[PDB]
RNA sequence: AUCUAUAAUAGCCUCUC
RNA sequence: GAUGAGGCUAUU
RNA sequence: AGUAGUAACAAG
């Protein structure tokens, strides 16, 4: 039967296979590049390399959020007592006038002597926590025979072009810094001698790891998660001032508390995992918004003041934010340490391996060299069109800035992406080792890749960077073309 | 408590629901009212659980004195609600400091299992940790050690037994063997006050087995299974050495698998006898010597007994059968793999042995003597002893004989595969299935008159001595010493050999305990994969030597230890032509100054073996060569292979996955040479593909081909030349 | 300056050795809002379109509108189709069988064994079902006790007899009834002013007519699948009745039996096992390339596998499979495909109308999706509904013959691809076509002597997949030659590599209890450790990141720490007042041990012998009141084995009826256990009333209690007399 | 030689655009 | 409002 | 507003 089937079966039933080429990998997402949709805008929950923590020296004792808030704008008394706003920036829909006389509400409670960071139902932080929003829930009927009920047409995200932050924030966020956040606890003392390598390990990751600037951002969003997650639940019909904070270590072994900023909550009755509550924050930077515009649409920025570093002086702004967040974003910003998890691991195994190939470990010869093995390096990026090499522990800084990154933009486009974009570097693995890929529908996987390049912008930087690797990939296979003939 | 549950029953009773429920509910019916839940059960437990430890009390108190022993609040915080009384985490840590001491004679016994692992990993020793490929298979091992095991059935009959004897019911014989073991544990449990579900899971995990599917490497025993996160990785392995007692049976099946090893190893060797004995000296079985561990052990196989001429012991011609003690009496077996017609029509292949033997037969307390040959049951001996035991042993003689009356006798299912795919021993496969349904087998066997001699009397399948018995069985009323020779062959006094290097089994196995040599080439024990890796990594070490002397020496570069090792995972039968055809594209790489070094590398360790040309006195042509185990373990002459690659573009080698860089020791003209002048002996590009001469030539379209003609050549696909010899 | 770009990792590292790089875990999974609705009317048209071509018709039992593209015409393009041919069908089966000579009769004869020996319990080990009674989702076991109940209201009592088979009987001839007679939940509502609208269920007789019953047994409720990762849009899952689960078992069990012995199936094994499997059967496979020639392998998934397959196609394969059973067993197998034939697709909570200007919200349920103008409707919506119309039913759901809604039968798909698989050559072609399957995965291995021979045979296999009514995606699969490919989301590349992404999740706090937790996440580093390629140092610097996630979970921070808290005051009196420090657990403040090694030993176990005796007294207490009792019976666990009371209250309802009968049956199954002391531990048998069992045991227990002078004359007396009135 | 055997609940991973 | 199957894990 | 994204929350 089946053979006759076939017979009868028309020659355009076919799976139509195309032997693939180098030349048919074309850029994916062309329209990122056309100059008329406007660039993405910055949307993460908090300031990655545009925060600026005010630095309190501590004697290691956690007193409270209130209090640790209370003495860090104690010591910059100039930037808590700046009563007059000079605006600089100002987001579409955001009222200026509100968001100012919520900040000076939230620094007056933080200052207060009294021992709560409850916020008065006002009318302006009932404008920023979006208060009787919601609509009226009408009777099916009533609703049926009003002519003027419609369905609401749906949003769709909006097309965005590269942006240069994105770029800058990837080169920034994995630089080492000379603070330390990660507050890991203790383990048991090692016994096997495959703990103690596995100690030894532990302190060149985590050295590397721990004092850059990433790790600073990911300790931020923890705490800031947990201690959003734990003021949500508890006061669920309260307006609460809840400070951004971290506990940073000098390599001198002195601890300071970091203040980044103030966040108001609002109502908190979140029954359902994706019900919102509203946060707006208010976050201090030194990155004046007039240098990129289109990177803060989204921001109300005040310049508050300004603070000495060196023989010069710089500015202080408030960058003011009406945001929002629900149960499941706070629980996987609780837990987002496990990005560590990821970069080591695959570093990890690279070393692994390395002592396979050479009969000990390979942690201090990978990361520093020895004697008879020169240190590993791997291509980390470019510079002026050229490609340029860089440390093991850049690459395992990059990784984890990689895995942090998932975490801040991480939605359903980026997983869309991430599948399709895996599927197209499986065909390109397969190009470079000379497997002779197949295809049967390379336009539709391209349409499938491109269906997720919306408005992410870590979606949109991956493209771009996507393009260049291609690129750089093409150039070097052409060597690859004259082997053997 | 017989009244009150009484009383409580009529109080129920009073109520009309629980009337109405409880008559019209069956007892079948209990077990979905007892799962009868009104509101469907949260999702997500890790954020409910992060939500809910903000809540001021979400945990359930157990109302009674020990509850009202917390008070409502302690110094500012309320540990309970002032309906179903609730507290806080809080409640629970004042508990745990200033709560009432109570004994812990509970925790301690329900929890023996876990203080037993814990005191198996406080009294071990930790060895060194080597870095290295270690290759790991997977395999269903048991995850933890269990000194009684019995199956699911069995283990819940006894815990039935053991804590609910009333209401019990039926008392199966298969619980009959743990008679006495119920009486002991009811001897422990008599004054109990721990919940019996409790008891009975406790009773669970000390009899009940778990065995899982998890990749091992040279130690599967659940004592080492327990550490096996610790004991190796994909690159390293951690030596470790449990503590508690071990097994006589796992401690037989380790020496077993260490003497195959040392003796596969040793027979590619020049006087194997001396480097046998220089490894078994050095070999440790888990924490013993090998030597020690052969003289204590009470049998063991072919191998095992050659290591033990080698050491100057004595040999133990003995053999388990699962349940069956053979030792030789005369006669030599030799084993070949042939398709065999089971009786449920599906066709096996099994390892059917030739020849006459002669074995005193032990099982339990029966003993006997069997005479078997080819495919045939010729005669067995018995003496009267207990007739379980005895019907056993006949069983059991009659599947080992493979015998084709045995061979007719299945009926039924049979699985000589596990779900994945993996092979199991037909023969203990069939001993199993015939051990539980005999009734086939003897009525397949047939039956003849019973001997009537004076001492002869026969028996009948009816379990009991009669005038008709099977053919064979009929009831009766009543060391050696060798030397080894070179090649590791046992030779009497006479000069007849009983043993030799090719009895050994060629099986890989798994040891059961961790097997170590404590010399520098113990990477050269090592699986195929292991050994390829270890061998390809010393030739990249040396290159810069290896290549000098091969453009200033001739042939003896090919010998080397690393090559020897490398030549124990290539057969026999094609280690000399594969030497051959290597040093062959060597010499002609060299000679005619057109050199590859990816090539060379991985043509290198095949050149140890001595050649064997054709009869022509060409060498032989191969387009990959295969090395031993799995099919995945080849080394492709033209292209890439899973075992080796090499990336021109990046002059990357990957040899077992594992990527080393050849920048340096690699001249950049060698990416403008052509692949065809390195992959066939005797054979050089001469240029391009020509249509004329037709499609590309095969091997063996190769090997007949005159000198001076020219043949189209396809090193892989895009890329055709021709060549010439 | 120099910029970063993460891709260039690549140029160092393969692909499939850095591809946990490539899964973006670390972020928040993709979560549906609102209604469903939209993409279950979505799932209906698509699934009608794909076989609009075949023989439409007018249901006689329930009057909807049946599409059966089975033996329709072949496709003349590339677009996905369901018209499945039976004669190809019936070939491929009798291919698979004279391969597997025994393997149908065998999984036949497996499967009548254990549906002979089912209960009708095992009904109850499913999650939301759909309970036609009151025409929502509620747990399996009470869906089921309330259509046992129905059914006792409608005489029908085969489930008294305890199997399976009266109960699916009792279901049949339920079908039959011309009118039924159940108890459904009627809510009572008040004002309560704030005003707000309270909620009071209760239970009620009510009465349904023959067709309105039939159809509710079709019916299968529709909802919205959430934290699905690797997908840009929501889909939409669907559950089905107490009916249909009750046949859809045997199947079940009749298609793992079919597929455990063939050696292309990728189901049922899994894990490690599956690992083995597949390498083997790849190893296998490159052995077998002919020399001289190219082995070729296809990373394929098949496109619309669930709006494709037709229950008419699984009505033929389990009528062949079972060709030589008993009648009564092979009408007990064709049962569940003629339930999919007719299935009924309940189409959600329906849409939301607004006023945007008004500030107003309003849902239009199912049923009234057509009360309102197409007009009012958005663009997306009124297309859909349009489609809709002609497959629409008054009562506010959908005629879907065609298809299977969401993955009720994987192991007979699972069959069916391999069957396809199974074929290796069409027309003598110089080509040899295996690979492995796993319901809509596949990996595809074509030996042949050039690459222009390889893609022939793929093509063949697409045609000969596109006459079973499997549709290849072209878009999503790929080829290349043998030794890299993916399968079922496992990476080949000379061997299977590890993928720690997809681990993470697991890495977290579960979410029971600090002891069960602590347990919890030491057991999933340690299998990490074995299984996922996880490294030493990662596995402590996992250690550290669960016992940092821990502490803040449970707000059990270290004692000598400074954090402030309820629960930390506590900890720091405790800390103070105790001398052996190390013995303290990490939940009441002391310090965390665990390493490498000892992983696998429980926390108390590890502690036991440095915890001082009071602290130890305290903490494994037997009476504790934080962990259940019996009843005063000793519990060995800890204080922190503690549970939390999962009080399901949702806002504005008050189950002052429902809760009653929980207890009440609570009440009955908690006497029955006093009675009873083994029915927790092994499953109580009798087809006998519960009421009658207890008496008799609580008879026994009082003559024997006298007898061994346990009771005395009085409390003896006084016993009999209450089991007499009993 | 683990092939057999295996109660329930919960979690994590994998499998229409 | 959160389904089916498979694997692994913890507990009763 | 905002979150967010084919449909919802912005209390009931
Ligand atoms: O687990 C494997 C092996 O280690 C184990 N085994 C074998 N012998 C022992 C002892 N003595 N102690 C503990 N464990 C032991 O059994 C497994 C056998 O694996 P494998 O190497 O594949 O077995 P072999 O290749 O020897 O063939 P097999 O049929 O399985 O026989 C195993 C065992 O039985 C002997 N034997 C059976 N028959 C029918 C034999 C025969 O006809 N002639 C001879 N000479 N021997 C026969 C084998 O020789 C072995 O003793
Ligand atoms: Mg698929
Ligand atoms: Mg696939």
């Amino acid at each position: 039967a089946i053979e006759r089937n076939l017979a009868r079966m028309s020659p355009l039933v076919s799976v139509t296979p195309k032997k693939l080429t180098w030349e048919d990998l074309r850029p994916i997402g062309p329209h990122i590049y056309n100059h008329e949709l406007p660039e993405v805008p910055y949307n993460a929950f908090l300031l990655m390399s545009d925060e600026l923590g005010l630095a309190n020296m501590t004697e290691g004792k956690s007193k409270k959020p209130k209090t640790l808030a209370k003495e860090c704008l104690e010591k910059y008394s100039t930037l808590r007592d700046q009563t007059d706003p000079i605006l600089i920036m100002k987001s579409e829909k955001a009222n200026e006038n509100f968001l100012w006389k919520l900040w000076r509400d939230c620094v007056n409670t933080i200052s207060n002597e009294e021992m709560s960071n409850e916020l008065q139902k006002t009318n302006y932080a009932k404008w920023a926590t979006g208060d009787g929003l919601t609509y009226q829930k009408i009777m099916k009927e009533v609703a049926i025979d009003d002519e003027t009920m419609c369905q609401e047409e749906p949003k769709i995200p909006n097309k965005c072009r590269v942006a240069a932050w994105v770029q800058t924030e990837m080169n920034l966020l994995s630089t080492l810094t000379s603070k330390r956040a990660l507050d890991l606890p203790e383990i048991g003392p090692d016994v096997a001698p495959v703990e103690h390598v596995g100690s030894e390990r532990r302190k060149y990751f985590v050295n590397e790891i721990n004092y850059c600037k990433a790790s600073t951002v990911m300790m931020k969003y923890v705490l800031f998660h947990t201690s959003l997650l734990n003021e949500s639940n508890a006061s669920m019909g309260k307006y609460k001032v809840i400070p951004i904070t971290n506990r940073v270590v000098n390599e001198k072994g002195e601890s300071f508390d970091m203040l980044y900023g103030l966040a108001v909550k609002g109502q908190s009755h979140l029954r359902g995992d994706t019900d919102v509550v509203t946060v707006v924050t208010f976050e201090f930077s030194s990155t004046d918004p007039r240098v990129d515009s289109g990177k803060w649409p989204k921001y109300t920025v005040f310049r508050i003041g300004s603070l000495f570093v060196s023989g010069r002086e710089k500015s202080v702004y408030l960058y003011c934010r009406v945001n929002g967040t629900n149960k499941i974003q706070m629980k996987w910003g609780m837990e987002a340490r496990r990005c560590l998890l990821q970069s080591m691991q695959q570093m990890e195994a690279i070393v692994e391996q390395e002592s396979s190939i050479q009969g000990y470990d390979m942690t201090k010869a990978c990361f520093k060299g020895d004697r008879v093995n020169s240190p590993k390096t791997f291509s980390i990026g470019t510079q002026e069109g050229k490609l340029v090499k860089g440390s093991f522990g850049k690459a395992l800084r990059v990784i984890f800035t990689k895995c942090l990154m998932h975490y801040v933009f991480g939605n359903a486009q980026l997983e869309g992406f991430s599948a399709e974009s895996r599927r197209l570097l499986l065909l390109i693995q397969a190009l470079k080792d000379r497997k002779g890929p197949w295809v049967f529908d390379l336009e539709g996987m391209y349409s499938g890749i491109e269906e997720c390049i919306s408005n992410n912008p870590w979606v949109i930087q991956s493209a771009y960077w996507f393009n260049e690797w291609l690129g750089f990939e093409k150039e070097g296979s052409k060597v690859l073309e004259s082997v053997d003939e | 408590m017989t009244l009150a549950k009484i009383e409580l029953l009529k109080q129920l009773l009073r109520d009309n629901e629980a009337k109405t429920v409880l008559k019209q509910t069956t007892v079948d019916q209990y077990n979905i009212i007892r799962k009868f839940n009104t509101s469907r059960i949260e999702k997500n437990p890790s954020l409910r659980m992060k939500w809910a430890m903000c809540s001021n009390f979400p945990l359930a108190l157990t109302k009674g004195d020990m509850a009202n022993r917390i008070p409502l609040e302690y110094k500012g915080i309320q540990l309970k609600t002032n309906k179903g009384q609730m507290c806080s985490i809080a409640a629970v840590t004042w508990w745990n400091t200033y709560g009432p001491i109570g004994d812990t004679e509970g925790f301690e016994r329900v929890y023996e299992s876990f203080f037993l692992r814990k005191m198996r990993l406080d009294n071990a020793t930790w060895g060194r940790i080597t870095f290295g490929p270690v290759e790991r298979v997977r395999k269903r091992v048991l995850l933890n050690p269990l000194t009684k095991e019995m199956p699911p059935d069995e283990a819940s009959n006894v815990i039935m037994e053991i804590l609910f004897p009333k209401e019990a019911g039926i008392p199966r014989e298969s619980t009959w063997i743990h008679r006495e073991l119920i009486k002991e544990k009811r001897e422990k449990l008599k004054g109990t006050m721990i919940t019996p579900i409790v008891l009975a899971y406790m009773l669970e995990r000390e009899l009940v087995a778990r065995r899982r599917f998890l990749p091992v490497a040279g130690a599967t025993s659940a004592e080492f299974i327990e550490m096996l996160h610790c004991l190796q990785g994909e690159n390293w392995r951690q030596i470790y050495h449990p503590g508690g007692n071990k097994l006589t049976e796992s401690r037989s099946q380790s020496m077993i698998v260490a003497c195959r090893k040392i003796i596969r190893r040793s027979i590619v060797a020049s006087n194997p006898l001396e480097l046998a004995v220089e490894i078994a000296n050095k070999t440790v079985i888990d924490t013993e010597p090998l030597k020690s561990c052969l003289a204590a052990i009470d049998g063991g196989d072919v191998a095992c007994d050659i290591i033990r001429a080698a050491l100057g012991l004595k040999i133990r011609q003995r053999q388990r059968f699962g349940r069956l003690e053979l030792k030789r009496i005369s006669g030599r077996g030799f084993k070949n793999d042939e398709e065999i017609l089971i009786g449920n029509g599906t066709i096996q292949k099994i390892g059917i042995w030739d020849g006459e033997e002669e074995f005193h037969v032990r099982c339990g307390e029966c003993r006997g003597i069997l005479k078997k040959s080819k495919m045939k049951l010729e005669k067995l001996l018995i003496n009267s002893a207990k007739k379980e035991d005895m019907r056993d042993l006949i069983i059991l003689c009659m599947v080992f004989s493979q015998d084709t009356r045995m061979f007719q006798g299945v009926r039924g299912e049979i699985n000589f595969l596990n779900r994945a795919g993996q092979l199991l021993s037909p023969m203990y496969q069939l001993q199993r299935y015939f051990l539980n349904r005999s009734n086939d087998l003897f009525d397949q066997w047939g039956y003849e008159e019973s001997p009537k001699a004076s001492e002869l009397h026969g028996i009948n399948e009816s379990m009991n001595a009669s005038d008709y018995t099977l053919k064979g069985v009929v009831v009766t009323r009543n060391t050696e010493k060798v030397s080894i020779t070179k090649n590791l062959s046992l030779i009497k006094r006479t000069g007849e050999v009983i043993m030799g290097a090719n009895d050994v089994s060629e099986l890989e196995s798994q040891a059961q305990l961790m097997i170590t040599y404590d010399t520098p080439k113990m990477w050269e024990m090592g699986t195929t994969k292991e050994l390829v890796q270890n061998t390809y990594q010393w030739v990249l070490k040396n290159l810069v030597t290896l290549k000098a002397q091969f453009l200033l020496g001739k042939e003896d570069m090919f010998q080397w230890d690393a090559f020897e090792a490398f030549e124990s995972i290539i057969p026999q039968k094609m280690a000399g032509q594969y030497s051959g055809f290597a040093r062959a594209v060597l010499k002609q790489m060299r000679d005619q100054e057109v050199m590859k070094t990816d090539q060379f590398i991985k043509l290198l360790p095949f050149c140890f073996s001595p050649p064997k040309l054709r009869s022509n006195g060409e060498p032989y042509q191969f387009l990959k060569l295969v090395l031993k185990g799995g099919g995945e373990n080849f080394i492709e002459v033209r292209k890439g292979s899973p075992l080796f690659s090499y990336n021109p573009q990046t002059e990357v080698l990957t040899i077992c996955g594992r990527m080393m860089s050849l920048k340096g020791k690699i001249e950049d003209e060698e990416r403008n040479r052509s692949m065809g002048n390195a992959v066939l002996a005797g054979f050089l590009v001469s240029g391009k593909y020509d249509p004329d001469l037709g499609d590309f030539k095969t091997i063996e379209e190769l090997e007949k081909l005159k000198p001076g003609e020219k043949a189209n050549i396809l090193l892989y696909q895009g890329k055709p030349v021709k060549v010439v010899k | 300056g120099m910029n970063i770009n993460p891709y260039f990792l690549f140029i160092d590292v393969p692909i499939q050795a850095a591809i946990s790089t490539t899964f973006p875990y670390t972020g928040v999974p993709p979560y549906s809002h609102g209604t469903g609705t939209g993409y279950t009317i979505d799932t209906v048209i698509r699934t009608h379109e794909y076989s609009n071509k075949g023989k439409q018709y007018i249901s006689d039992v329930t009057g909807c509108t049946m599409v059966d593209p089975t033996n329709g015409p072949l496709p003349e393009d590339n677009e996905p189709s369901a018209y499945a041919q039976l004669d190809c069908v019936l070939e491929a089966l009798d291919r698979m069988d004279e391969e597997h000579p025994g393997l149908f009769q065998a999984a036949s004869q497996n499967a009548m064994e254990t549906l002979m020996v089912t209960t009708v319990d095992k009904l109850t080990q499913g999650r939301q079902t759909f309970d036609w009674t009151v025409c929502r989702n509620q747990p399996a076991a009470t869906a089921l006790n309330t259509t046992i109940t129905s059914f006792r209201l409608n005489d029908l009592n085969g489930a008294d007899k305890g199997g399976l088979i009266p109960f699916c009987q009792d279901i049949i001839d339920s079908l039959d009834r011309p009118e039924m007679t159940f108890f459904s939940v009627k809510n009572i509502k008040k004002k309560l002013p704030a005003f707000l609208i309270k909620r009071i269920p209760m239970k009620v007789k009510d009465k349904i007519t023959k067709v309105e019953y039939i159809k509710r047994a079709l019916s299968l409720n529709t909802m919205t699948k959430d934290a699905e990762r690797g997908k840009l849009k929501r889909r939409a899952i669907a559950t089905a009745g107490i009916q249909i689960r009750g046949f859809v078992l045997v199947v079940e069990n009749l298609a793992k039996n079919i597929c455990e012995n063939l050696e292309q199936s990728g189901l049922p094994v899994g894990g490690n096992e599956k690992k083995a499997k597949l390498s083997n059967a790849v190893a296998k496979m490159l052995s077998n390339c002919p020399p001289g020639g190219i082995s070729m392998t296809v990373t394929g998934d098949n496109t619309k596998w669930n709006e494709c397959l037709n229950p008419r196609i699984f009505l033929a394969m389990t009528e062949r499979i079972t060709r030589d059973s008993p009648i009564w067993f092979r009408d007990f197998c064709s049962i569940a495909p003629v339930l999919f034939s007719n299935k009924i697709a309940r189409l959600g909570k329906g849409f939301m109308i607004t006023s945007k200007t008004k500030r107003l919200k309003a849902q239009i349920p199912c049923p009234d999706l057509f009360s309102i103008p197409l007009e009012r409707y958005n663009e997306e919506t009124r297309a859909k509904l349009k489609k809709l119309k002609p497959f629409f039913n008054e009562e506010g759901t959908a005629s879907l013959s065609p298809g299977m809604m969401m993955g009720m039968f994987n192991m007979l798909s699972t069959v069916l691809g391999v069957a396809a698989l199974g074929i290796k050559n069409i027309g003598n072609k110089e080509y040899l076509w295996d690979g492995l399957q796993s319901s809509d995965d596949f990996a595809l291995f074509v030996n042949a002597k050039d690459e222009e021979t390889c893609m022939e045979g793929i093509n063949d296999f697409y045609r000969t997949c596109k006459l079973l009514g499997i549709n290849m995606s072209k878009k999503k699969s790929y080829c290349n030659e043998t030794g890299m490919f993916e399968f079922t989301s496992m990476f080949y590349r000379d061997g299977f590599v590890s993928n720690f992404a997809m681990e993470l999740p697991s890495f977290g706090v579960a979410g029971v209890n600090e002891s069960a937790d602590m347990a919890i996440g030491m057991t999933i580093i340690k299998n990490n450790m074995i299984n996922n390629g996880m490294g030493p140092a990662t596995a402590q610097t996992a250690i550290q990141l669960f016992i940092a996630d821990y502490r803040y979970t449970y707000k059990c921070h270290r004692g000598d720490s400074k954090v402030e808290g309820k629960r930390m005051k506590i900890i720091k009196e405790l800390w103070e007042n105790t001398k052996g420090r190390d013995g303290l657990l990490v939940a009441d403040g002391g310090p965390n041990i665990y390493n490498l090694r000892n992983l696998h030993i429980p926390e108390i176990v590890l502690k036991y012998n440095l915890m001082d005796p009071e602290y130890k007294g305290r903490l494994l207490h037997p009476q504790n009141p934080f962990v259940g009792h019996l009843s005063d019976y000793d519990a060995v666990s800890g204080t922190h084995s503690w549970r939390t009371k999962r009080n399901r209250s949702i806002l504005n309802t008050d189950q002052r009826n429902m809760i009653l009968e929980e207890q009440c049956y609570a009440k009955c199954c908690n006497l029955f256990e006093a009675c009873f002391n083994s029915a927790s531990y092994r499953k109580p048998v009798g087809q006998h009333s519960m009421l009658e069992a207890m008496a008799h045991r609580l008879r026994m227990d009082a003559r024997l209690d006298y007898e061994s002078g346990r009771m005395s004359k009085d409390d003896f007396e006084k016993a009999m007399a209450h089991l007499g009135e009993i």
